[PDB]
RNA sequence: AACCUGGGGAACUGAAACAUCUCAGUACCCAGAGGAGAGGAAAGAGAAAUCGACUCCCUGAGUAGCGGCGAGCGAAAGGGGA
RNA sequence: AGCCAUGGGGGAAUCUGGGCGGACCACCGCCUAAGGCUAAGUACUCCGGGUGACCGAUAGCGCACCAGUACCGUGAGGGAAA
RNA sequence: GGCGUGCCUAUUGAAGCAUGAGCCGGCGACUCACGGUCGUGGGCGAGCUUAAGCCGUUGAGGCGGAGGCGUAGGGAAACCGAG
RNA sequence: GUAAGAGGAGGUAUAGGGAGCGACGCUUGCCCGGUGCCGGAAGGUCAAGGGGAGGGGUGCAAGCCCCGAACCGAAGCCCCGG
RNA sequence: GGGCAGUUUGACUGGGGCGGUCGCCUCCUAAAAGGUAACGGAGGCGCCCAAAGGUCCCCUCAGGCGGGACGGAAAUCCGCCGGAGAGCGCAAGGGUAGAAGGGGGCCUGACUGCGAGGCCUGCAAGCCGAGCAGGGGCGAAAGCCGGGCCUAGUGAACCGGUGGU
């Protein structure tokens, strides 16, 4: 067989990937702290009773209904507007 | 012949009078001080389920 | 680590507690905090202890 | 490996000494709807011929029931269950004189 | 033949490891007594001014405690009876 | 960590003497230690008599029978067939 | 003449140049005791049932409530009590 | 050998046990830093013990019970040299 | 005190031993949800800030050329230009000047009793949080505050130490 000088390495390591996206869309009823975006950064900023936590998180805020937006020079809008 | 009910999970745990075996939140000894108060009184009580069934299918004889 | 240690503090007017840490290296001699107690509104509160 | 769950804590306080338990009078307590069942008169050595207390030391009267007046016999007596007794009934404490 | 009292008294095995704990104070070694053995009138029990040698059964009770609070081991009192 | 039991050392008293009621102290009870004997109720089956939703010569006791026989090993012991 | 890779165990997968078996007979392996547990067959029903024992019988049953299960839970505990 | 006692040996440092080498001829150099071993009446650390300044429960108190410093308590390891 | 007794003496793993490795976070492999293996690639965490925390008043960079005693590629100031290449402790990724960055004032919500309803997931644990209520800081107000721009800085239970009830 014959097997000189070998060896090994270092980067078995590999961090636990957490699950990372939206949750809730548009058309989809939350009702009051229901998360719907998990995001790094700003992906999504929040707005119309939506709302953000201490680690950049979109959640219910309102019984209502969400959707979306798009505003170039400010950023990209999530909106859960409820009724009247 | 008898069974013999368990001494530790007895003297650690709440079965509720209706079949359910609901014991106390686990974590809270060398902990506290670089942490929430939010932590604090959430590890309060606790609940459990499904190995519950175990749990029960061990109380047993005076069952509890 | 222990430089910056672990303490806690509790008020004049008798006991009660609130959990914190330290910071011996930096500036720090004693604390005189202002928190609040289990009994009553917000008050003093003492350095002391581990 | 791991603790079978067994990392769950105990709360069970004061668990056990070692000179066995502390002697204490242990109560019981009865519905009285299911007293509105009966008629008459209940003694603790009655009820335990009946079908409830069984030997319970103490008696203490609780649940829902009904304004009936009769002669309910025992030592304590539920506030709650004071407030049914109000309606009708007799109220005797502690028994021996 | 087996049971019975006392003096010596393991290990496997379990705790999926292994000492502490288990198995067990069991197997076996020794001593001796007898149709029984042994036990036996309270320096007890236990909380009520409550009972009244000893062995036996059931219940109390897998209760109360014991425990690297794990394995698991596991009382007497009271009660009904002999 | 009491109580019972005690191997070494110290070392009492006689009814205001004394053990215990689970550290220990007060109290209030409980029982009278450091001498001995006691049947029966319980256990056991070499033994005999009765019974069976027990086996029918490989099952059944190892052995239905000339079995603790042949024969195997020095030996303690093993253990047929029929 | 058409066709046609033994049986078992174990294998991703075997006829196997993997294993087990010469052949036939008889023996031979998921039980039981107590507790527990889901149901299920009935009787009773806010009740249910007795263990030891005692009596009777010669396969004859019967007394025997001591106890266990049930009517209430919550809390570590005191205690509160349909809260 | 638990022990009584046994061999040693009714032998006595030219005698008895243990180790390395292995006739005889030549010869056997440096290191006491780690360790083993020899000794060394100052000393560090440490045991039960001895001691009692000082604290507490409890009784009205007499008292009883527990906690316990100073400081004296070995072997030993450290220390010192060979 | 191996002289003798009973026992320990990990696992992975291109056969085992040596070497390496075990958990936590980032970026690929990862095939546009999630997720997705390897002794497959690339690096980081066991700490820091009582101000690097919390509110109110406020400013915006790295750089480019031009111009100047020391300075002079680059200490400093100035002109004009300069939509994030600066900074945001620490690795990278996300993100950010309509602030999270940088200066000052008061303070101390690294608050209590709770928690609707969601993330995530075998269990366990971990993540997120409106509001309620006590009272508290600041704010003219509107209002924010259950530490830090966020993801690493962590250890169920059994044992007990210490203060209290």
């Amino acid at each position: 067989a014959h097997k000189k000088g070998l060896g090994s390495t270092r980067n078995g390591r590999d961090s636990q990937a957490k699950r990372l996206g939206v949750k809730r869309y548009e058309g989809q009823v939350v009702r009051a702290g229901n998360i719907l975006v998990r995001q790094r950064g700003t992906r999504f900023k929040p707005g119309k009773n939506v709302g953000m936590g201490r680690d950049f998180t979109l959640f219910a805020l309102v019984d209502g209904v969400v959707e979306f937006q798009d505003r170039g020079r400010l950023g990209r809008y999530v909106h859960v507007r409820p009724l009247a | 012949p008898k069974m013999k009910t368990h001494k530790g999970a007895k003297k650690r745990v709440k079965i509720t009078a209706s079949g359910k075996v609901v014991a106390m939140k686990t974590g809270k000894r060398h902990l506290n001080w670089q942490k929430s108060g939010k932590e604090i009184r959430q590890k309060g009580r606790k609940f459990v389920l499904a190995k519950p069934e175990a749990e029960r299918i061990k109380l047993l004889l005076p069952y509890e | 680590v222990r430089i910056k240690l672990l303490l806690e503090c509790t008020e004049c007017k008798r006991r009660n507690y609130a959990t914190e840490k330290n910071k011996r290296n930096t500036p720090n001699k004693l604390e005189l905090r202002k928190y609040c107690p289990w009994c009553r509104k917000h008050t003093v509160h003492r350095e002391v202890k581990i | 490996g791991r603790s079978t769950t067994l990392m769950r804590l105990p709360k069970r306080g004061m668990q056990g000494q070692v000179p066995g338990e502390i002697k204490r009078p242990r109560y019981q307590g009865v519905n009285l709807k299911d007293l509105a069942r009966f008629e008459g008169e209940v003694t603790p050595e009655l009820l335990v011929r009946a079908g409830l207390l069984k030997k319970g030391y103490r008696l203490k009267i609780l649940g829902e029931g009904e304004a009936k007046p009769l002669k309910v016999v025992a030592h304590a007596f539920s506030k709650s269950a004071l407030e049914k007794l109000k309606a009708a009934g007799g109220e005797p404490v502690l028994l021996e004189a």
